[PDB]
């Protein structure tokens, strides 16, 4: 699914 | 922990309750340093603020001021006849260097009522022509103001059944050889005006006592420029006021502390200045000779150009001794002091 | 270390990302560092922490300092065309560094504007109340409530495995189309870390606005009202245009995992403007040392003292 | 004729000095020459007692030397336990601007005025609940300045009317007065047999006055600015001065002579109290730059430092049997020392 | 101003009878005092820590 791999 | 340890313990911790509240109730008082010069009418100054604030004088209030009213008009008499050795002038009338001696014999703490071989000594001096012309150079000599206002009021102090009306209180003066307080609760803050003009001892021992407080109230009366006073070497009393005023700024004590700079007497400056000149006492003064303003503003930058620091902001009234807004003003100054001291903190400004 | 697929693995993958991101990231960290770390210095010799305005004043500096500690794992972690080396436990921390610090400089600088509004448009009332233990217990509460605001990152985020690439991140996963827990994150950045905030501190410094006009005429006496209005504007736009980038991306990808939005193409550009949004939201930390700070008079002249010490 | 009566007294005056000059065979310092020094003095702040809201400008040991007595300018005379740290009692005055404090020997009294030229006397025992004011003394025309209990019915005070006074407590009417200064008194201090006590004055000049015939004995006039602290020797023969020259004198009652002085280039600031340890070997003075200092009272050079406080240092008193220096400041803090 | 200065004579004159003793033989005083009672001083010799009464 979407990976969110931001620091924030 | 033995039986007596408890008991020491909860003392103490009653007394710690008792200080917590007393540290809760102190954040609402404000010590404001009451500064008069002398001359000025420092006490119906703070009177008058009384007076408006609420409060009020009741009849048993009014009769401990009655014993002060009668010695006050001794004094008021006694300086005149002291004046008339001084000045060179003598009487008029031969009957009146008899009465002059029994004024100088009156005790003014021993008064306690009014007599009737007091009434004639002076009225009959008062009558006197040579009196009345040392009255008239009152600017020379220290004298009451309000002697005037008294000794045609002689009647009725006179009377045994007299009640000193709201006018004569505000006029009688208390002597004080310390510190008094004034507590004035406009509901928000609870203002302590300390007053300090009479403790006549070193001050350098005693002024860093007050190095905390908000602000700095100068009284100065504006009818100064002319009286030169003869007890010391004929020097401007406005001189001596600002000399006062520039020592006081200059403490690094009130480094962080505003100034009140109330100008007293505003009333009478624009009476006197159409027979007297300001030039001819400050040379530096270039104005219409004529005007009551242009004095007022000449003589309010003479005192704000003794501050040197440029950041002690001196917030400056004119009062003419029956002025309903000296309390507002002073609310209005104090609370700007404080403004400014939380945008210091706040590095806004 | 679980094996999952990546939807869309090319979105944010641009060269131009992994090296001009780790610098601005390494810069910001440094100004940081000599800012803010400046700053606690003069409160804590100078000022003495005397005053409510110390304490705020101190905090502040506090959250800005932490949050850029935790920014070189970021910048190498970007450098390596986002390549996780430091196991699960540092994500674990790194990431609840970034969030909790975050939410308390944003959190922090509501209560300045509260209690700033306190102290100018009431002076005299504010005296009663505006004690040294009442700030000790609002700092404890902000700094409670942040942490509860950046639980859900500590719980989430997680190291997994891109079957696709082969490539170790550790990340959130949107694994429903719903998936209502993760997006409850997206949703309290945007609500509880922007709206909320920037409501009560444009409102408290309109009221402060009108006292200082009315204040400065009634006086009329030298007034600087050049100065202390300049700063009122620039303290509140810079805040307002340093946040909003982010904010507005940080809904767009809210709508991409509800499934609102579906194409790559400009699933692309989200994960690109990400990296960017947060390197200039960080310019609060790098620059309320500035605003907050040396504009006033007061620690002027403490670093000019810090200066003659050398 | 007047020019006949001050040239007598310059006479007089001359006749002074010249009868000094002889008899000041050899300083203290020569004689002390070959002596043990005292050494480094190492001091630590056993206790710290709060409480009170603003300044602190005096403080008194009780005779049991464990009980002392301070005043703020809060409005607050606090009595503390020192080995328990215990607040006993918390009496708020009528006026905040206290400069002086005062505990009995019996223990059942305590003193205190100031700026209100009026000396409170509060009895401590046998009042159920709050305290009361047992006295109110008042006839000084100046801010009171020190009063110290000759007894439990005859204290001596000093005011800024540039007078002493003798009062008793049970009539409240002065019973001598001792007028032969030219300035503000500052400082009081009681012999130990209690029938002598010193001023010093703000005209740079001691003087030692007898209680009961109330006249002045000896004129010391050593210093060059005014004299902020006086205190006994514990022999009673001798007694030291501090002043706001940075300087502290040592006088000697029947050598009429100032033996030693205790200074330092580096300090330049006033000296605020100054007190003796029970043997009298050392001479501990509180200063204006936040801390105080310990010297050897025989070789006039510094054994020791009292740092700890980040205000000036107030008031200093040492216990009867020697165990403990309380000092106050401005910090609003007090601090026991052993 | 007159009776000022016969006051101050009088206490000058009065100041003056008291005979005064070299300061070697009271300075010898101070020394024999400070002596004789320096054991009982607590301050200058420290006292063991069973027996101060501040601190345990
Ligand atoms: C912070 C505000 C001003 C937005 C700044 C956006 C900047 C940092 C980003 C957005 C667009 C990015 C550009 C996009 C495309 C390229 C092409 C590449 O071959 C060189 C880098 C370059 C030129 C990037 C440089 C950095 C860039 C300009
Ligand atoms: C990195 C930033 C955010 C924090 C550190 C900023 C410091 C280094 C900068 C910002 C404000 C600058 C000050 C601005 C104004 C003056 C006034 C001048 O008469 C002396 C230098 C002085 C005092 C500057 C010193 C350096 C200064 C304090
Ligand atoms: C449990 C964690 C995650 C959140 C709570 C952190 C709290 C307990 C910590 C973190 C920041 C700390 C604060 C940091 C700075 C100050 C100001 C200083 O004068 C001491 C008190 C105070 C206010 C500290 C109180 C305790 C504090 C608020
Ligand atoms: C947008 C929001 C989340 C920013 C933070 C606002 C909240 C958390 C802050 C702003 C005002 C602060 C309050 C200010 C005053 C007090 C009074 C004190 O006796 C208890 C703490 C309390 C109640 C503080 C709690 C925390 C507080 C309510
Ligand atoms: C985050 C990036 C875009 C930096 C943005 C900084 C902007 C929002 C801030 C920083 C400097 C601030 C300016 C500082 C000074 C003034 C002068 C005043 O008379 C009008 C407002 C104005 C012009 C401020 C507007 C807002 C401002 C320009
Ligand atoms: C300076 C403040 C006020 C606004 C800054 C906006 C910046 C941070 C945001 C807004 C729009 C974003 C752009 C949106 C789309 C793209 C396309 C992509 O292929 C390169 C990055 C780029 C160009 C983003 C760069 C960062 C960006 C320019
Ligand atoms: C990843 O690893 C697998 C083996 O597990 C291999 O077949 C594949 O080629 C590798 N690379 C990519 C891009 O999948």
């Amino acid at each position: 699914g979407r990976v969110y791999i931001h620091p924030f | 922990l033995s039986e007596e340890a408890k008991e020491a313990r909860r003392i103490n911790d009653e007394i710690e309750r008792q200080l917590r509240r007393d540290k809760r109730d102190a954040r609402r008082e404000l010590k404001l340093l009451l500064l008069g010069t002398g001359e000025s009418g420092k006490s119906t100054f703070i009177k008058q603020m009384r007076i408006i604030h609420g409060s009020g004088y009741s009849d048993e209030d009014k009769r401990g001021f009655t014993k002060l009213v009668y010695q006050n008009i001794f004094t008021a008499m006694q300086a005149m006849i002291r004046a008339m050795d001084t000045l060179k002038i003598p009487y008029k009338y031969e009957h009146n260097k008899a009465h002059a001696q029994l004024v100088r014999e009156v005790d003014v703490e021993k008064v306690s009522a009014f007599e009737n071989p007091y009434v004639d000594a002076i009225k009959s001096l008062w009558n006197d022509p040579g009196i009345q012309e040392c009255y008239d150079r009152r600017r020379e000599y220290q004298l009451s103001d309000s002697t005037k206002y008294y000794l045609n009021d002689l009647d009725r102090v006179a009377d045994p059944a007299y009640l000193p009306t709201q006018q004569d209180v505000l006029r009688v003066q208390v002597p004080t050889t310390g510190i008094i307080e004034y507590p004035f609760d406009l509901q928000s803050v609870i203002f302590r005006m300390v007053d300090v003009g009479g403790l006549r001892s070193e001050r350098r021992k005693w002024i860093h006592c007050f190095e905390n407080v908000t602000s700095i109230m100068f009284l100065v009366a504006l009818s100064e420029y002319d009286q030169v006073l003869v007890e010391s070497d004929n020097e401007n009393r406005m001189e001596e006021s600002k000399a006062l005023f520039r020592t006081i700024i200059t403490y690094p004590w009130f480094q962080n502390s505003s100034v009140i700079l109330f100008l007293n007497k505003k009333d009478l400056l624009e009476e006197k200045i159409m027979y007297s000149h300001l030039v001819d006492y400050f040379p530096e003064y270039d104005g219409p000779q004529r005007d009551a303003q242009a004095a007022r503003e000449f003589i309010l930058k003479m005192f704000v150009d003794l501050n040197p620091d440029s950041d002690k902001i001196i917030y400056s009234h004119f009062t003419c001794a029956t002025d309903t807004e000296n309390i507002r003003f002073v609310f209005a100054a104090v609370k700007d002091t404080i403004l400014q001291l939380n945008l210091k903190e706040y590095n806004l400004v | 270390i679980k094996r999952i697929q990546d939807d869309c693995p090319k979105a944010g993958r641009h060269n131009y990302i992994f090296v001009m991101i780790p610098t601005l990231y390494s810069i910001i960290f440094v100004v940081g560092i000599f800012g803010n770390s400046l700053v606690v210095i003069v409160i804590y010799f100078y000022m003495k922490l005397k005053t409510v305005a110390s304490v705020f004043l101190l905090n502040l500096a506090l959250a800005d300092l932490c949050a850029l500690l935790t920014l070189p794992l970021w910048a190498v972690y970007t450098a390596m065309e986002y390549r996780w080396p430091f196991g699960n436990y540092l994500c674990k921390i790194a990431s609840a560094s970034v969030s909790f610090n975050l939410y308390a400089s944003v959190f922090l600088l509501t209560c300045l504007s509260i209690d700033r509004y306190l102290a100018i448009v009431h002076p005299m009332k504010s005296r009663l109340r505006r004690t040294m233990l009442v700030a000790k217990v609002t700092c404890i509460i902000i700094w409670l409530l942040a942490g509860l605001a950046s639980l859900p990152a500590i719980i989430h985020r997680n190291v997994f495995f891109i079957e696709n690439t082969n490539i170790t991140v550790c990340a959130f996963h949107y694994e429903s189309q719903n998936s209502t827990l993760p997006i409850g994150l997206g949703l309290t950045k945007n609500i509880l870390g922007f709206l909320f905030p920037f409501l009560i501190i444009l409102t408290s410094y309109t009221l402060i606005w009108k006292a200082l006009k009315k204040a400065y005429e009634i006086q009329k006496n030298k007034p600087r009202n050049d100065d202390i209005f300049k700063i009122i504007m620039a303290i509140v736009l810079f805040f307002f245009f340093s946040w909003i980038p982010h904010q507005i991306f940080t809904f767009l990808d809210v709508l991409i995992q509800l499934g609102i939005i579906r194409d790559c193409r400009i699933a692309d550009i989200v994960d690109t403007a990400m990296p960017i949004t947060i390197c200039i939201a960080y310019f609060n930390a790098c620059l309320n040392p500035l605003f907050y700070g040396f504009l006033g008079k007061k620690f002027k002249r403490y670093f000019l003292q810090l200066l003659k010490y050398i | 004729e007047l020019d006949q009566l001050r040239q007598e007294a310059e006479q007089l005056k001359n006749q002074i000095r010249d009868a000094r000059k002889a008899c000041a065979d050899a300083t203290l310092s020569q004689i002390t020459n070959n002596i043990d020094p005292v050494g480094r003095i190492q001091m630590r702040t056993r206790r710290t007692l709060r409480g009170h809201l603003a300044k602190i400008y005096a403080m008194h040991w009780g005779t049991d030397s464990r009980l002392l007595v301070s005043a703020s300018q809060d409005g607050k005379l606090i009595i503390w336990d020192s080995y328990t740290t215990n607040k006993v009692h918390a009496i708020p005055l009528r006026s905040s601007w206290v400069m002086t404090c005062a505990y009995a020997p019996s223990g059942n009294y305590v003193a205190c005025g100031g700026l209100d030229n009026i000396c409170s006397i509060y009895n401590l025992k046998t009042r159920e609940g709050n305290v009361r004011v047992s006295r109110e003394l008042a006839g000084h025309t100046g801010y009171l300045s020190c009063c110290r209990f000759l007894d439990d019915n005859q204290i001596v005070t000093s005011s800024g009317d540039t007078t002493c006074a003798l009062w008793d407590i049970e009539t409240g009417q002065q019973t001598t007065t001792f007028t032969g200064h030219t300035g503000d008194v500052m400082s009081l201090s009681l012999a130990p047999d209690t029938r002598l006590f010193v001023s010093g004055a703000c005209d740079a000049s001691a003087k030692l006055w007898d209680v009961r015939e109330g006249m002045c004995r000896q004129t010391f006039t050593g210093h060059e600015s005014d004299i902020n602290a006086i205190c006994f020797f514990p022999n009673g023969n001798a007694f030291a001065t501090g002043s706001d020259d940075a300087t502290c004198r040592l006088f000697d009652l029947r050598a009429d002579q100032e033996l030693m002085t205790y200074s330092h280039d580096n300090i330049i600031c006033g000296i605020t109290s100054v007190s003796f340890s029970k043997s009298g070997r050392l001479l501990l003075a509180g200063y204006d730059d936040f801390n105080c200092n310990v010297w050897d009272a025989l070789k006039a050079d510094r054994a020791g430092v009292l740092a700890g406080h980040d205000n000036r240092v107030s008031c200093l008193g040492v216990t009867d049997d020697g165990m403990a220096v309380a000092t106050g400041s401005w910090d609003s803090f007090l601090k026991i020392w052993n | 101003s007159i009776a000022q200065a016969r006051k101050l004579v009088e206490q000058l004159k009065m100041e003056a009878n008291i005979d005064r003793i070299k300061v070697s033989k009271a300075a010898a005083d101070l020394m024999a005092y400070c002596e004789a009672h320096a054991k009982e001083d607590p301050l200058l010799t420290p006292v063991p820590a069973s027996e101060n009464p501040f601190r345990e």
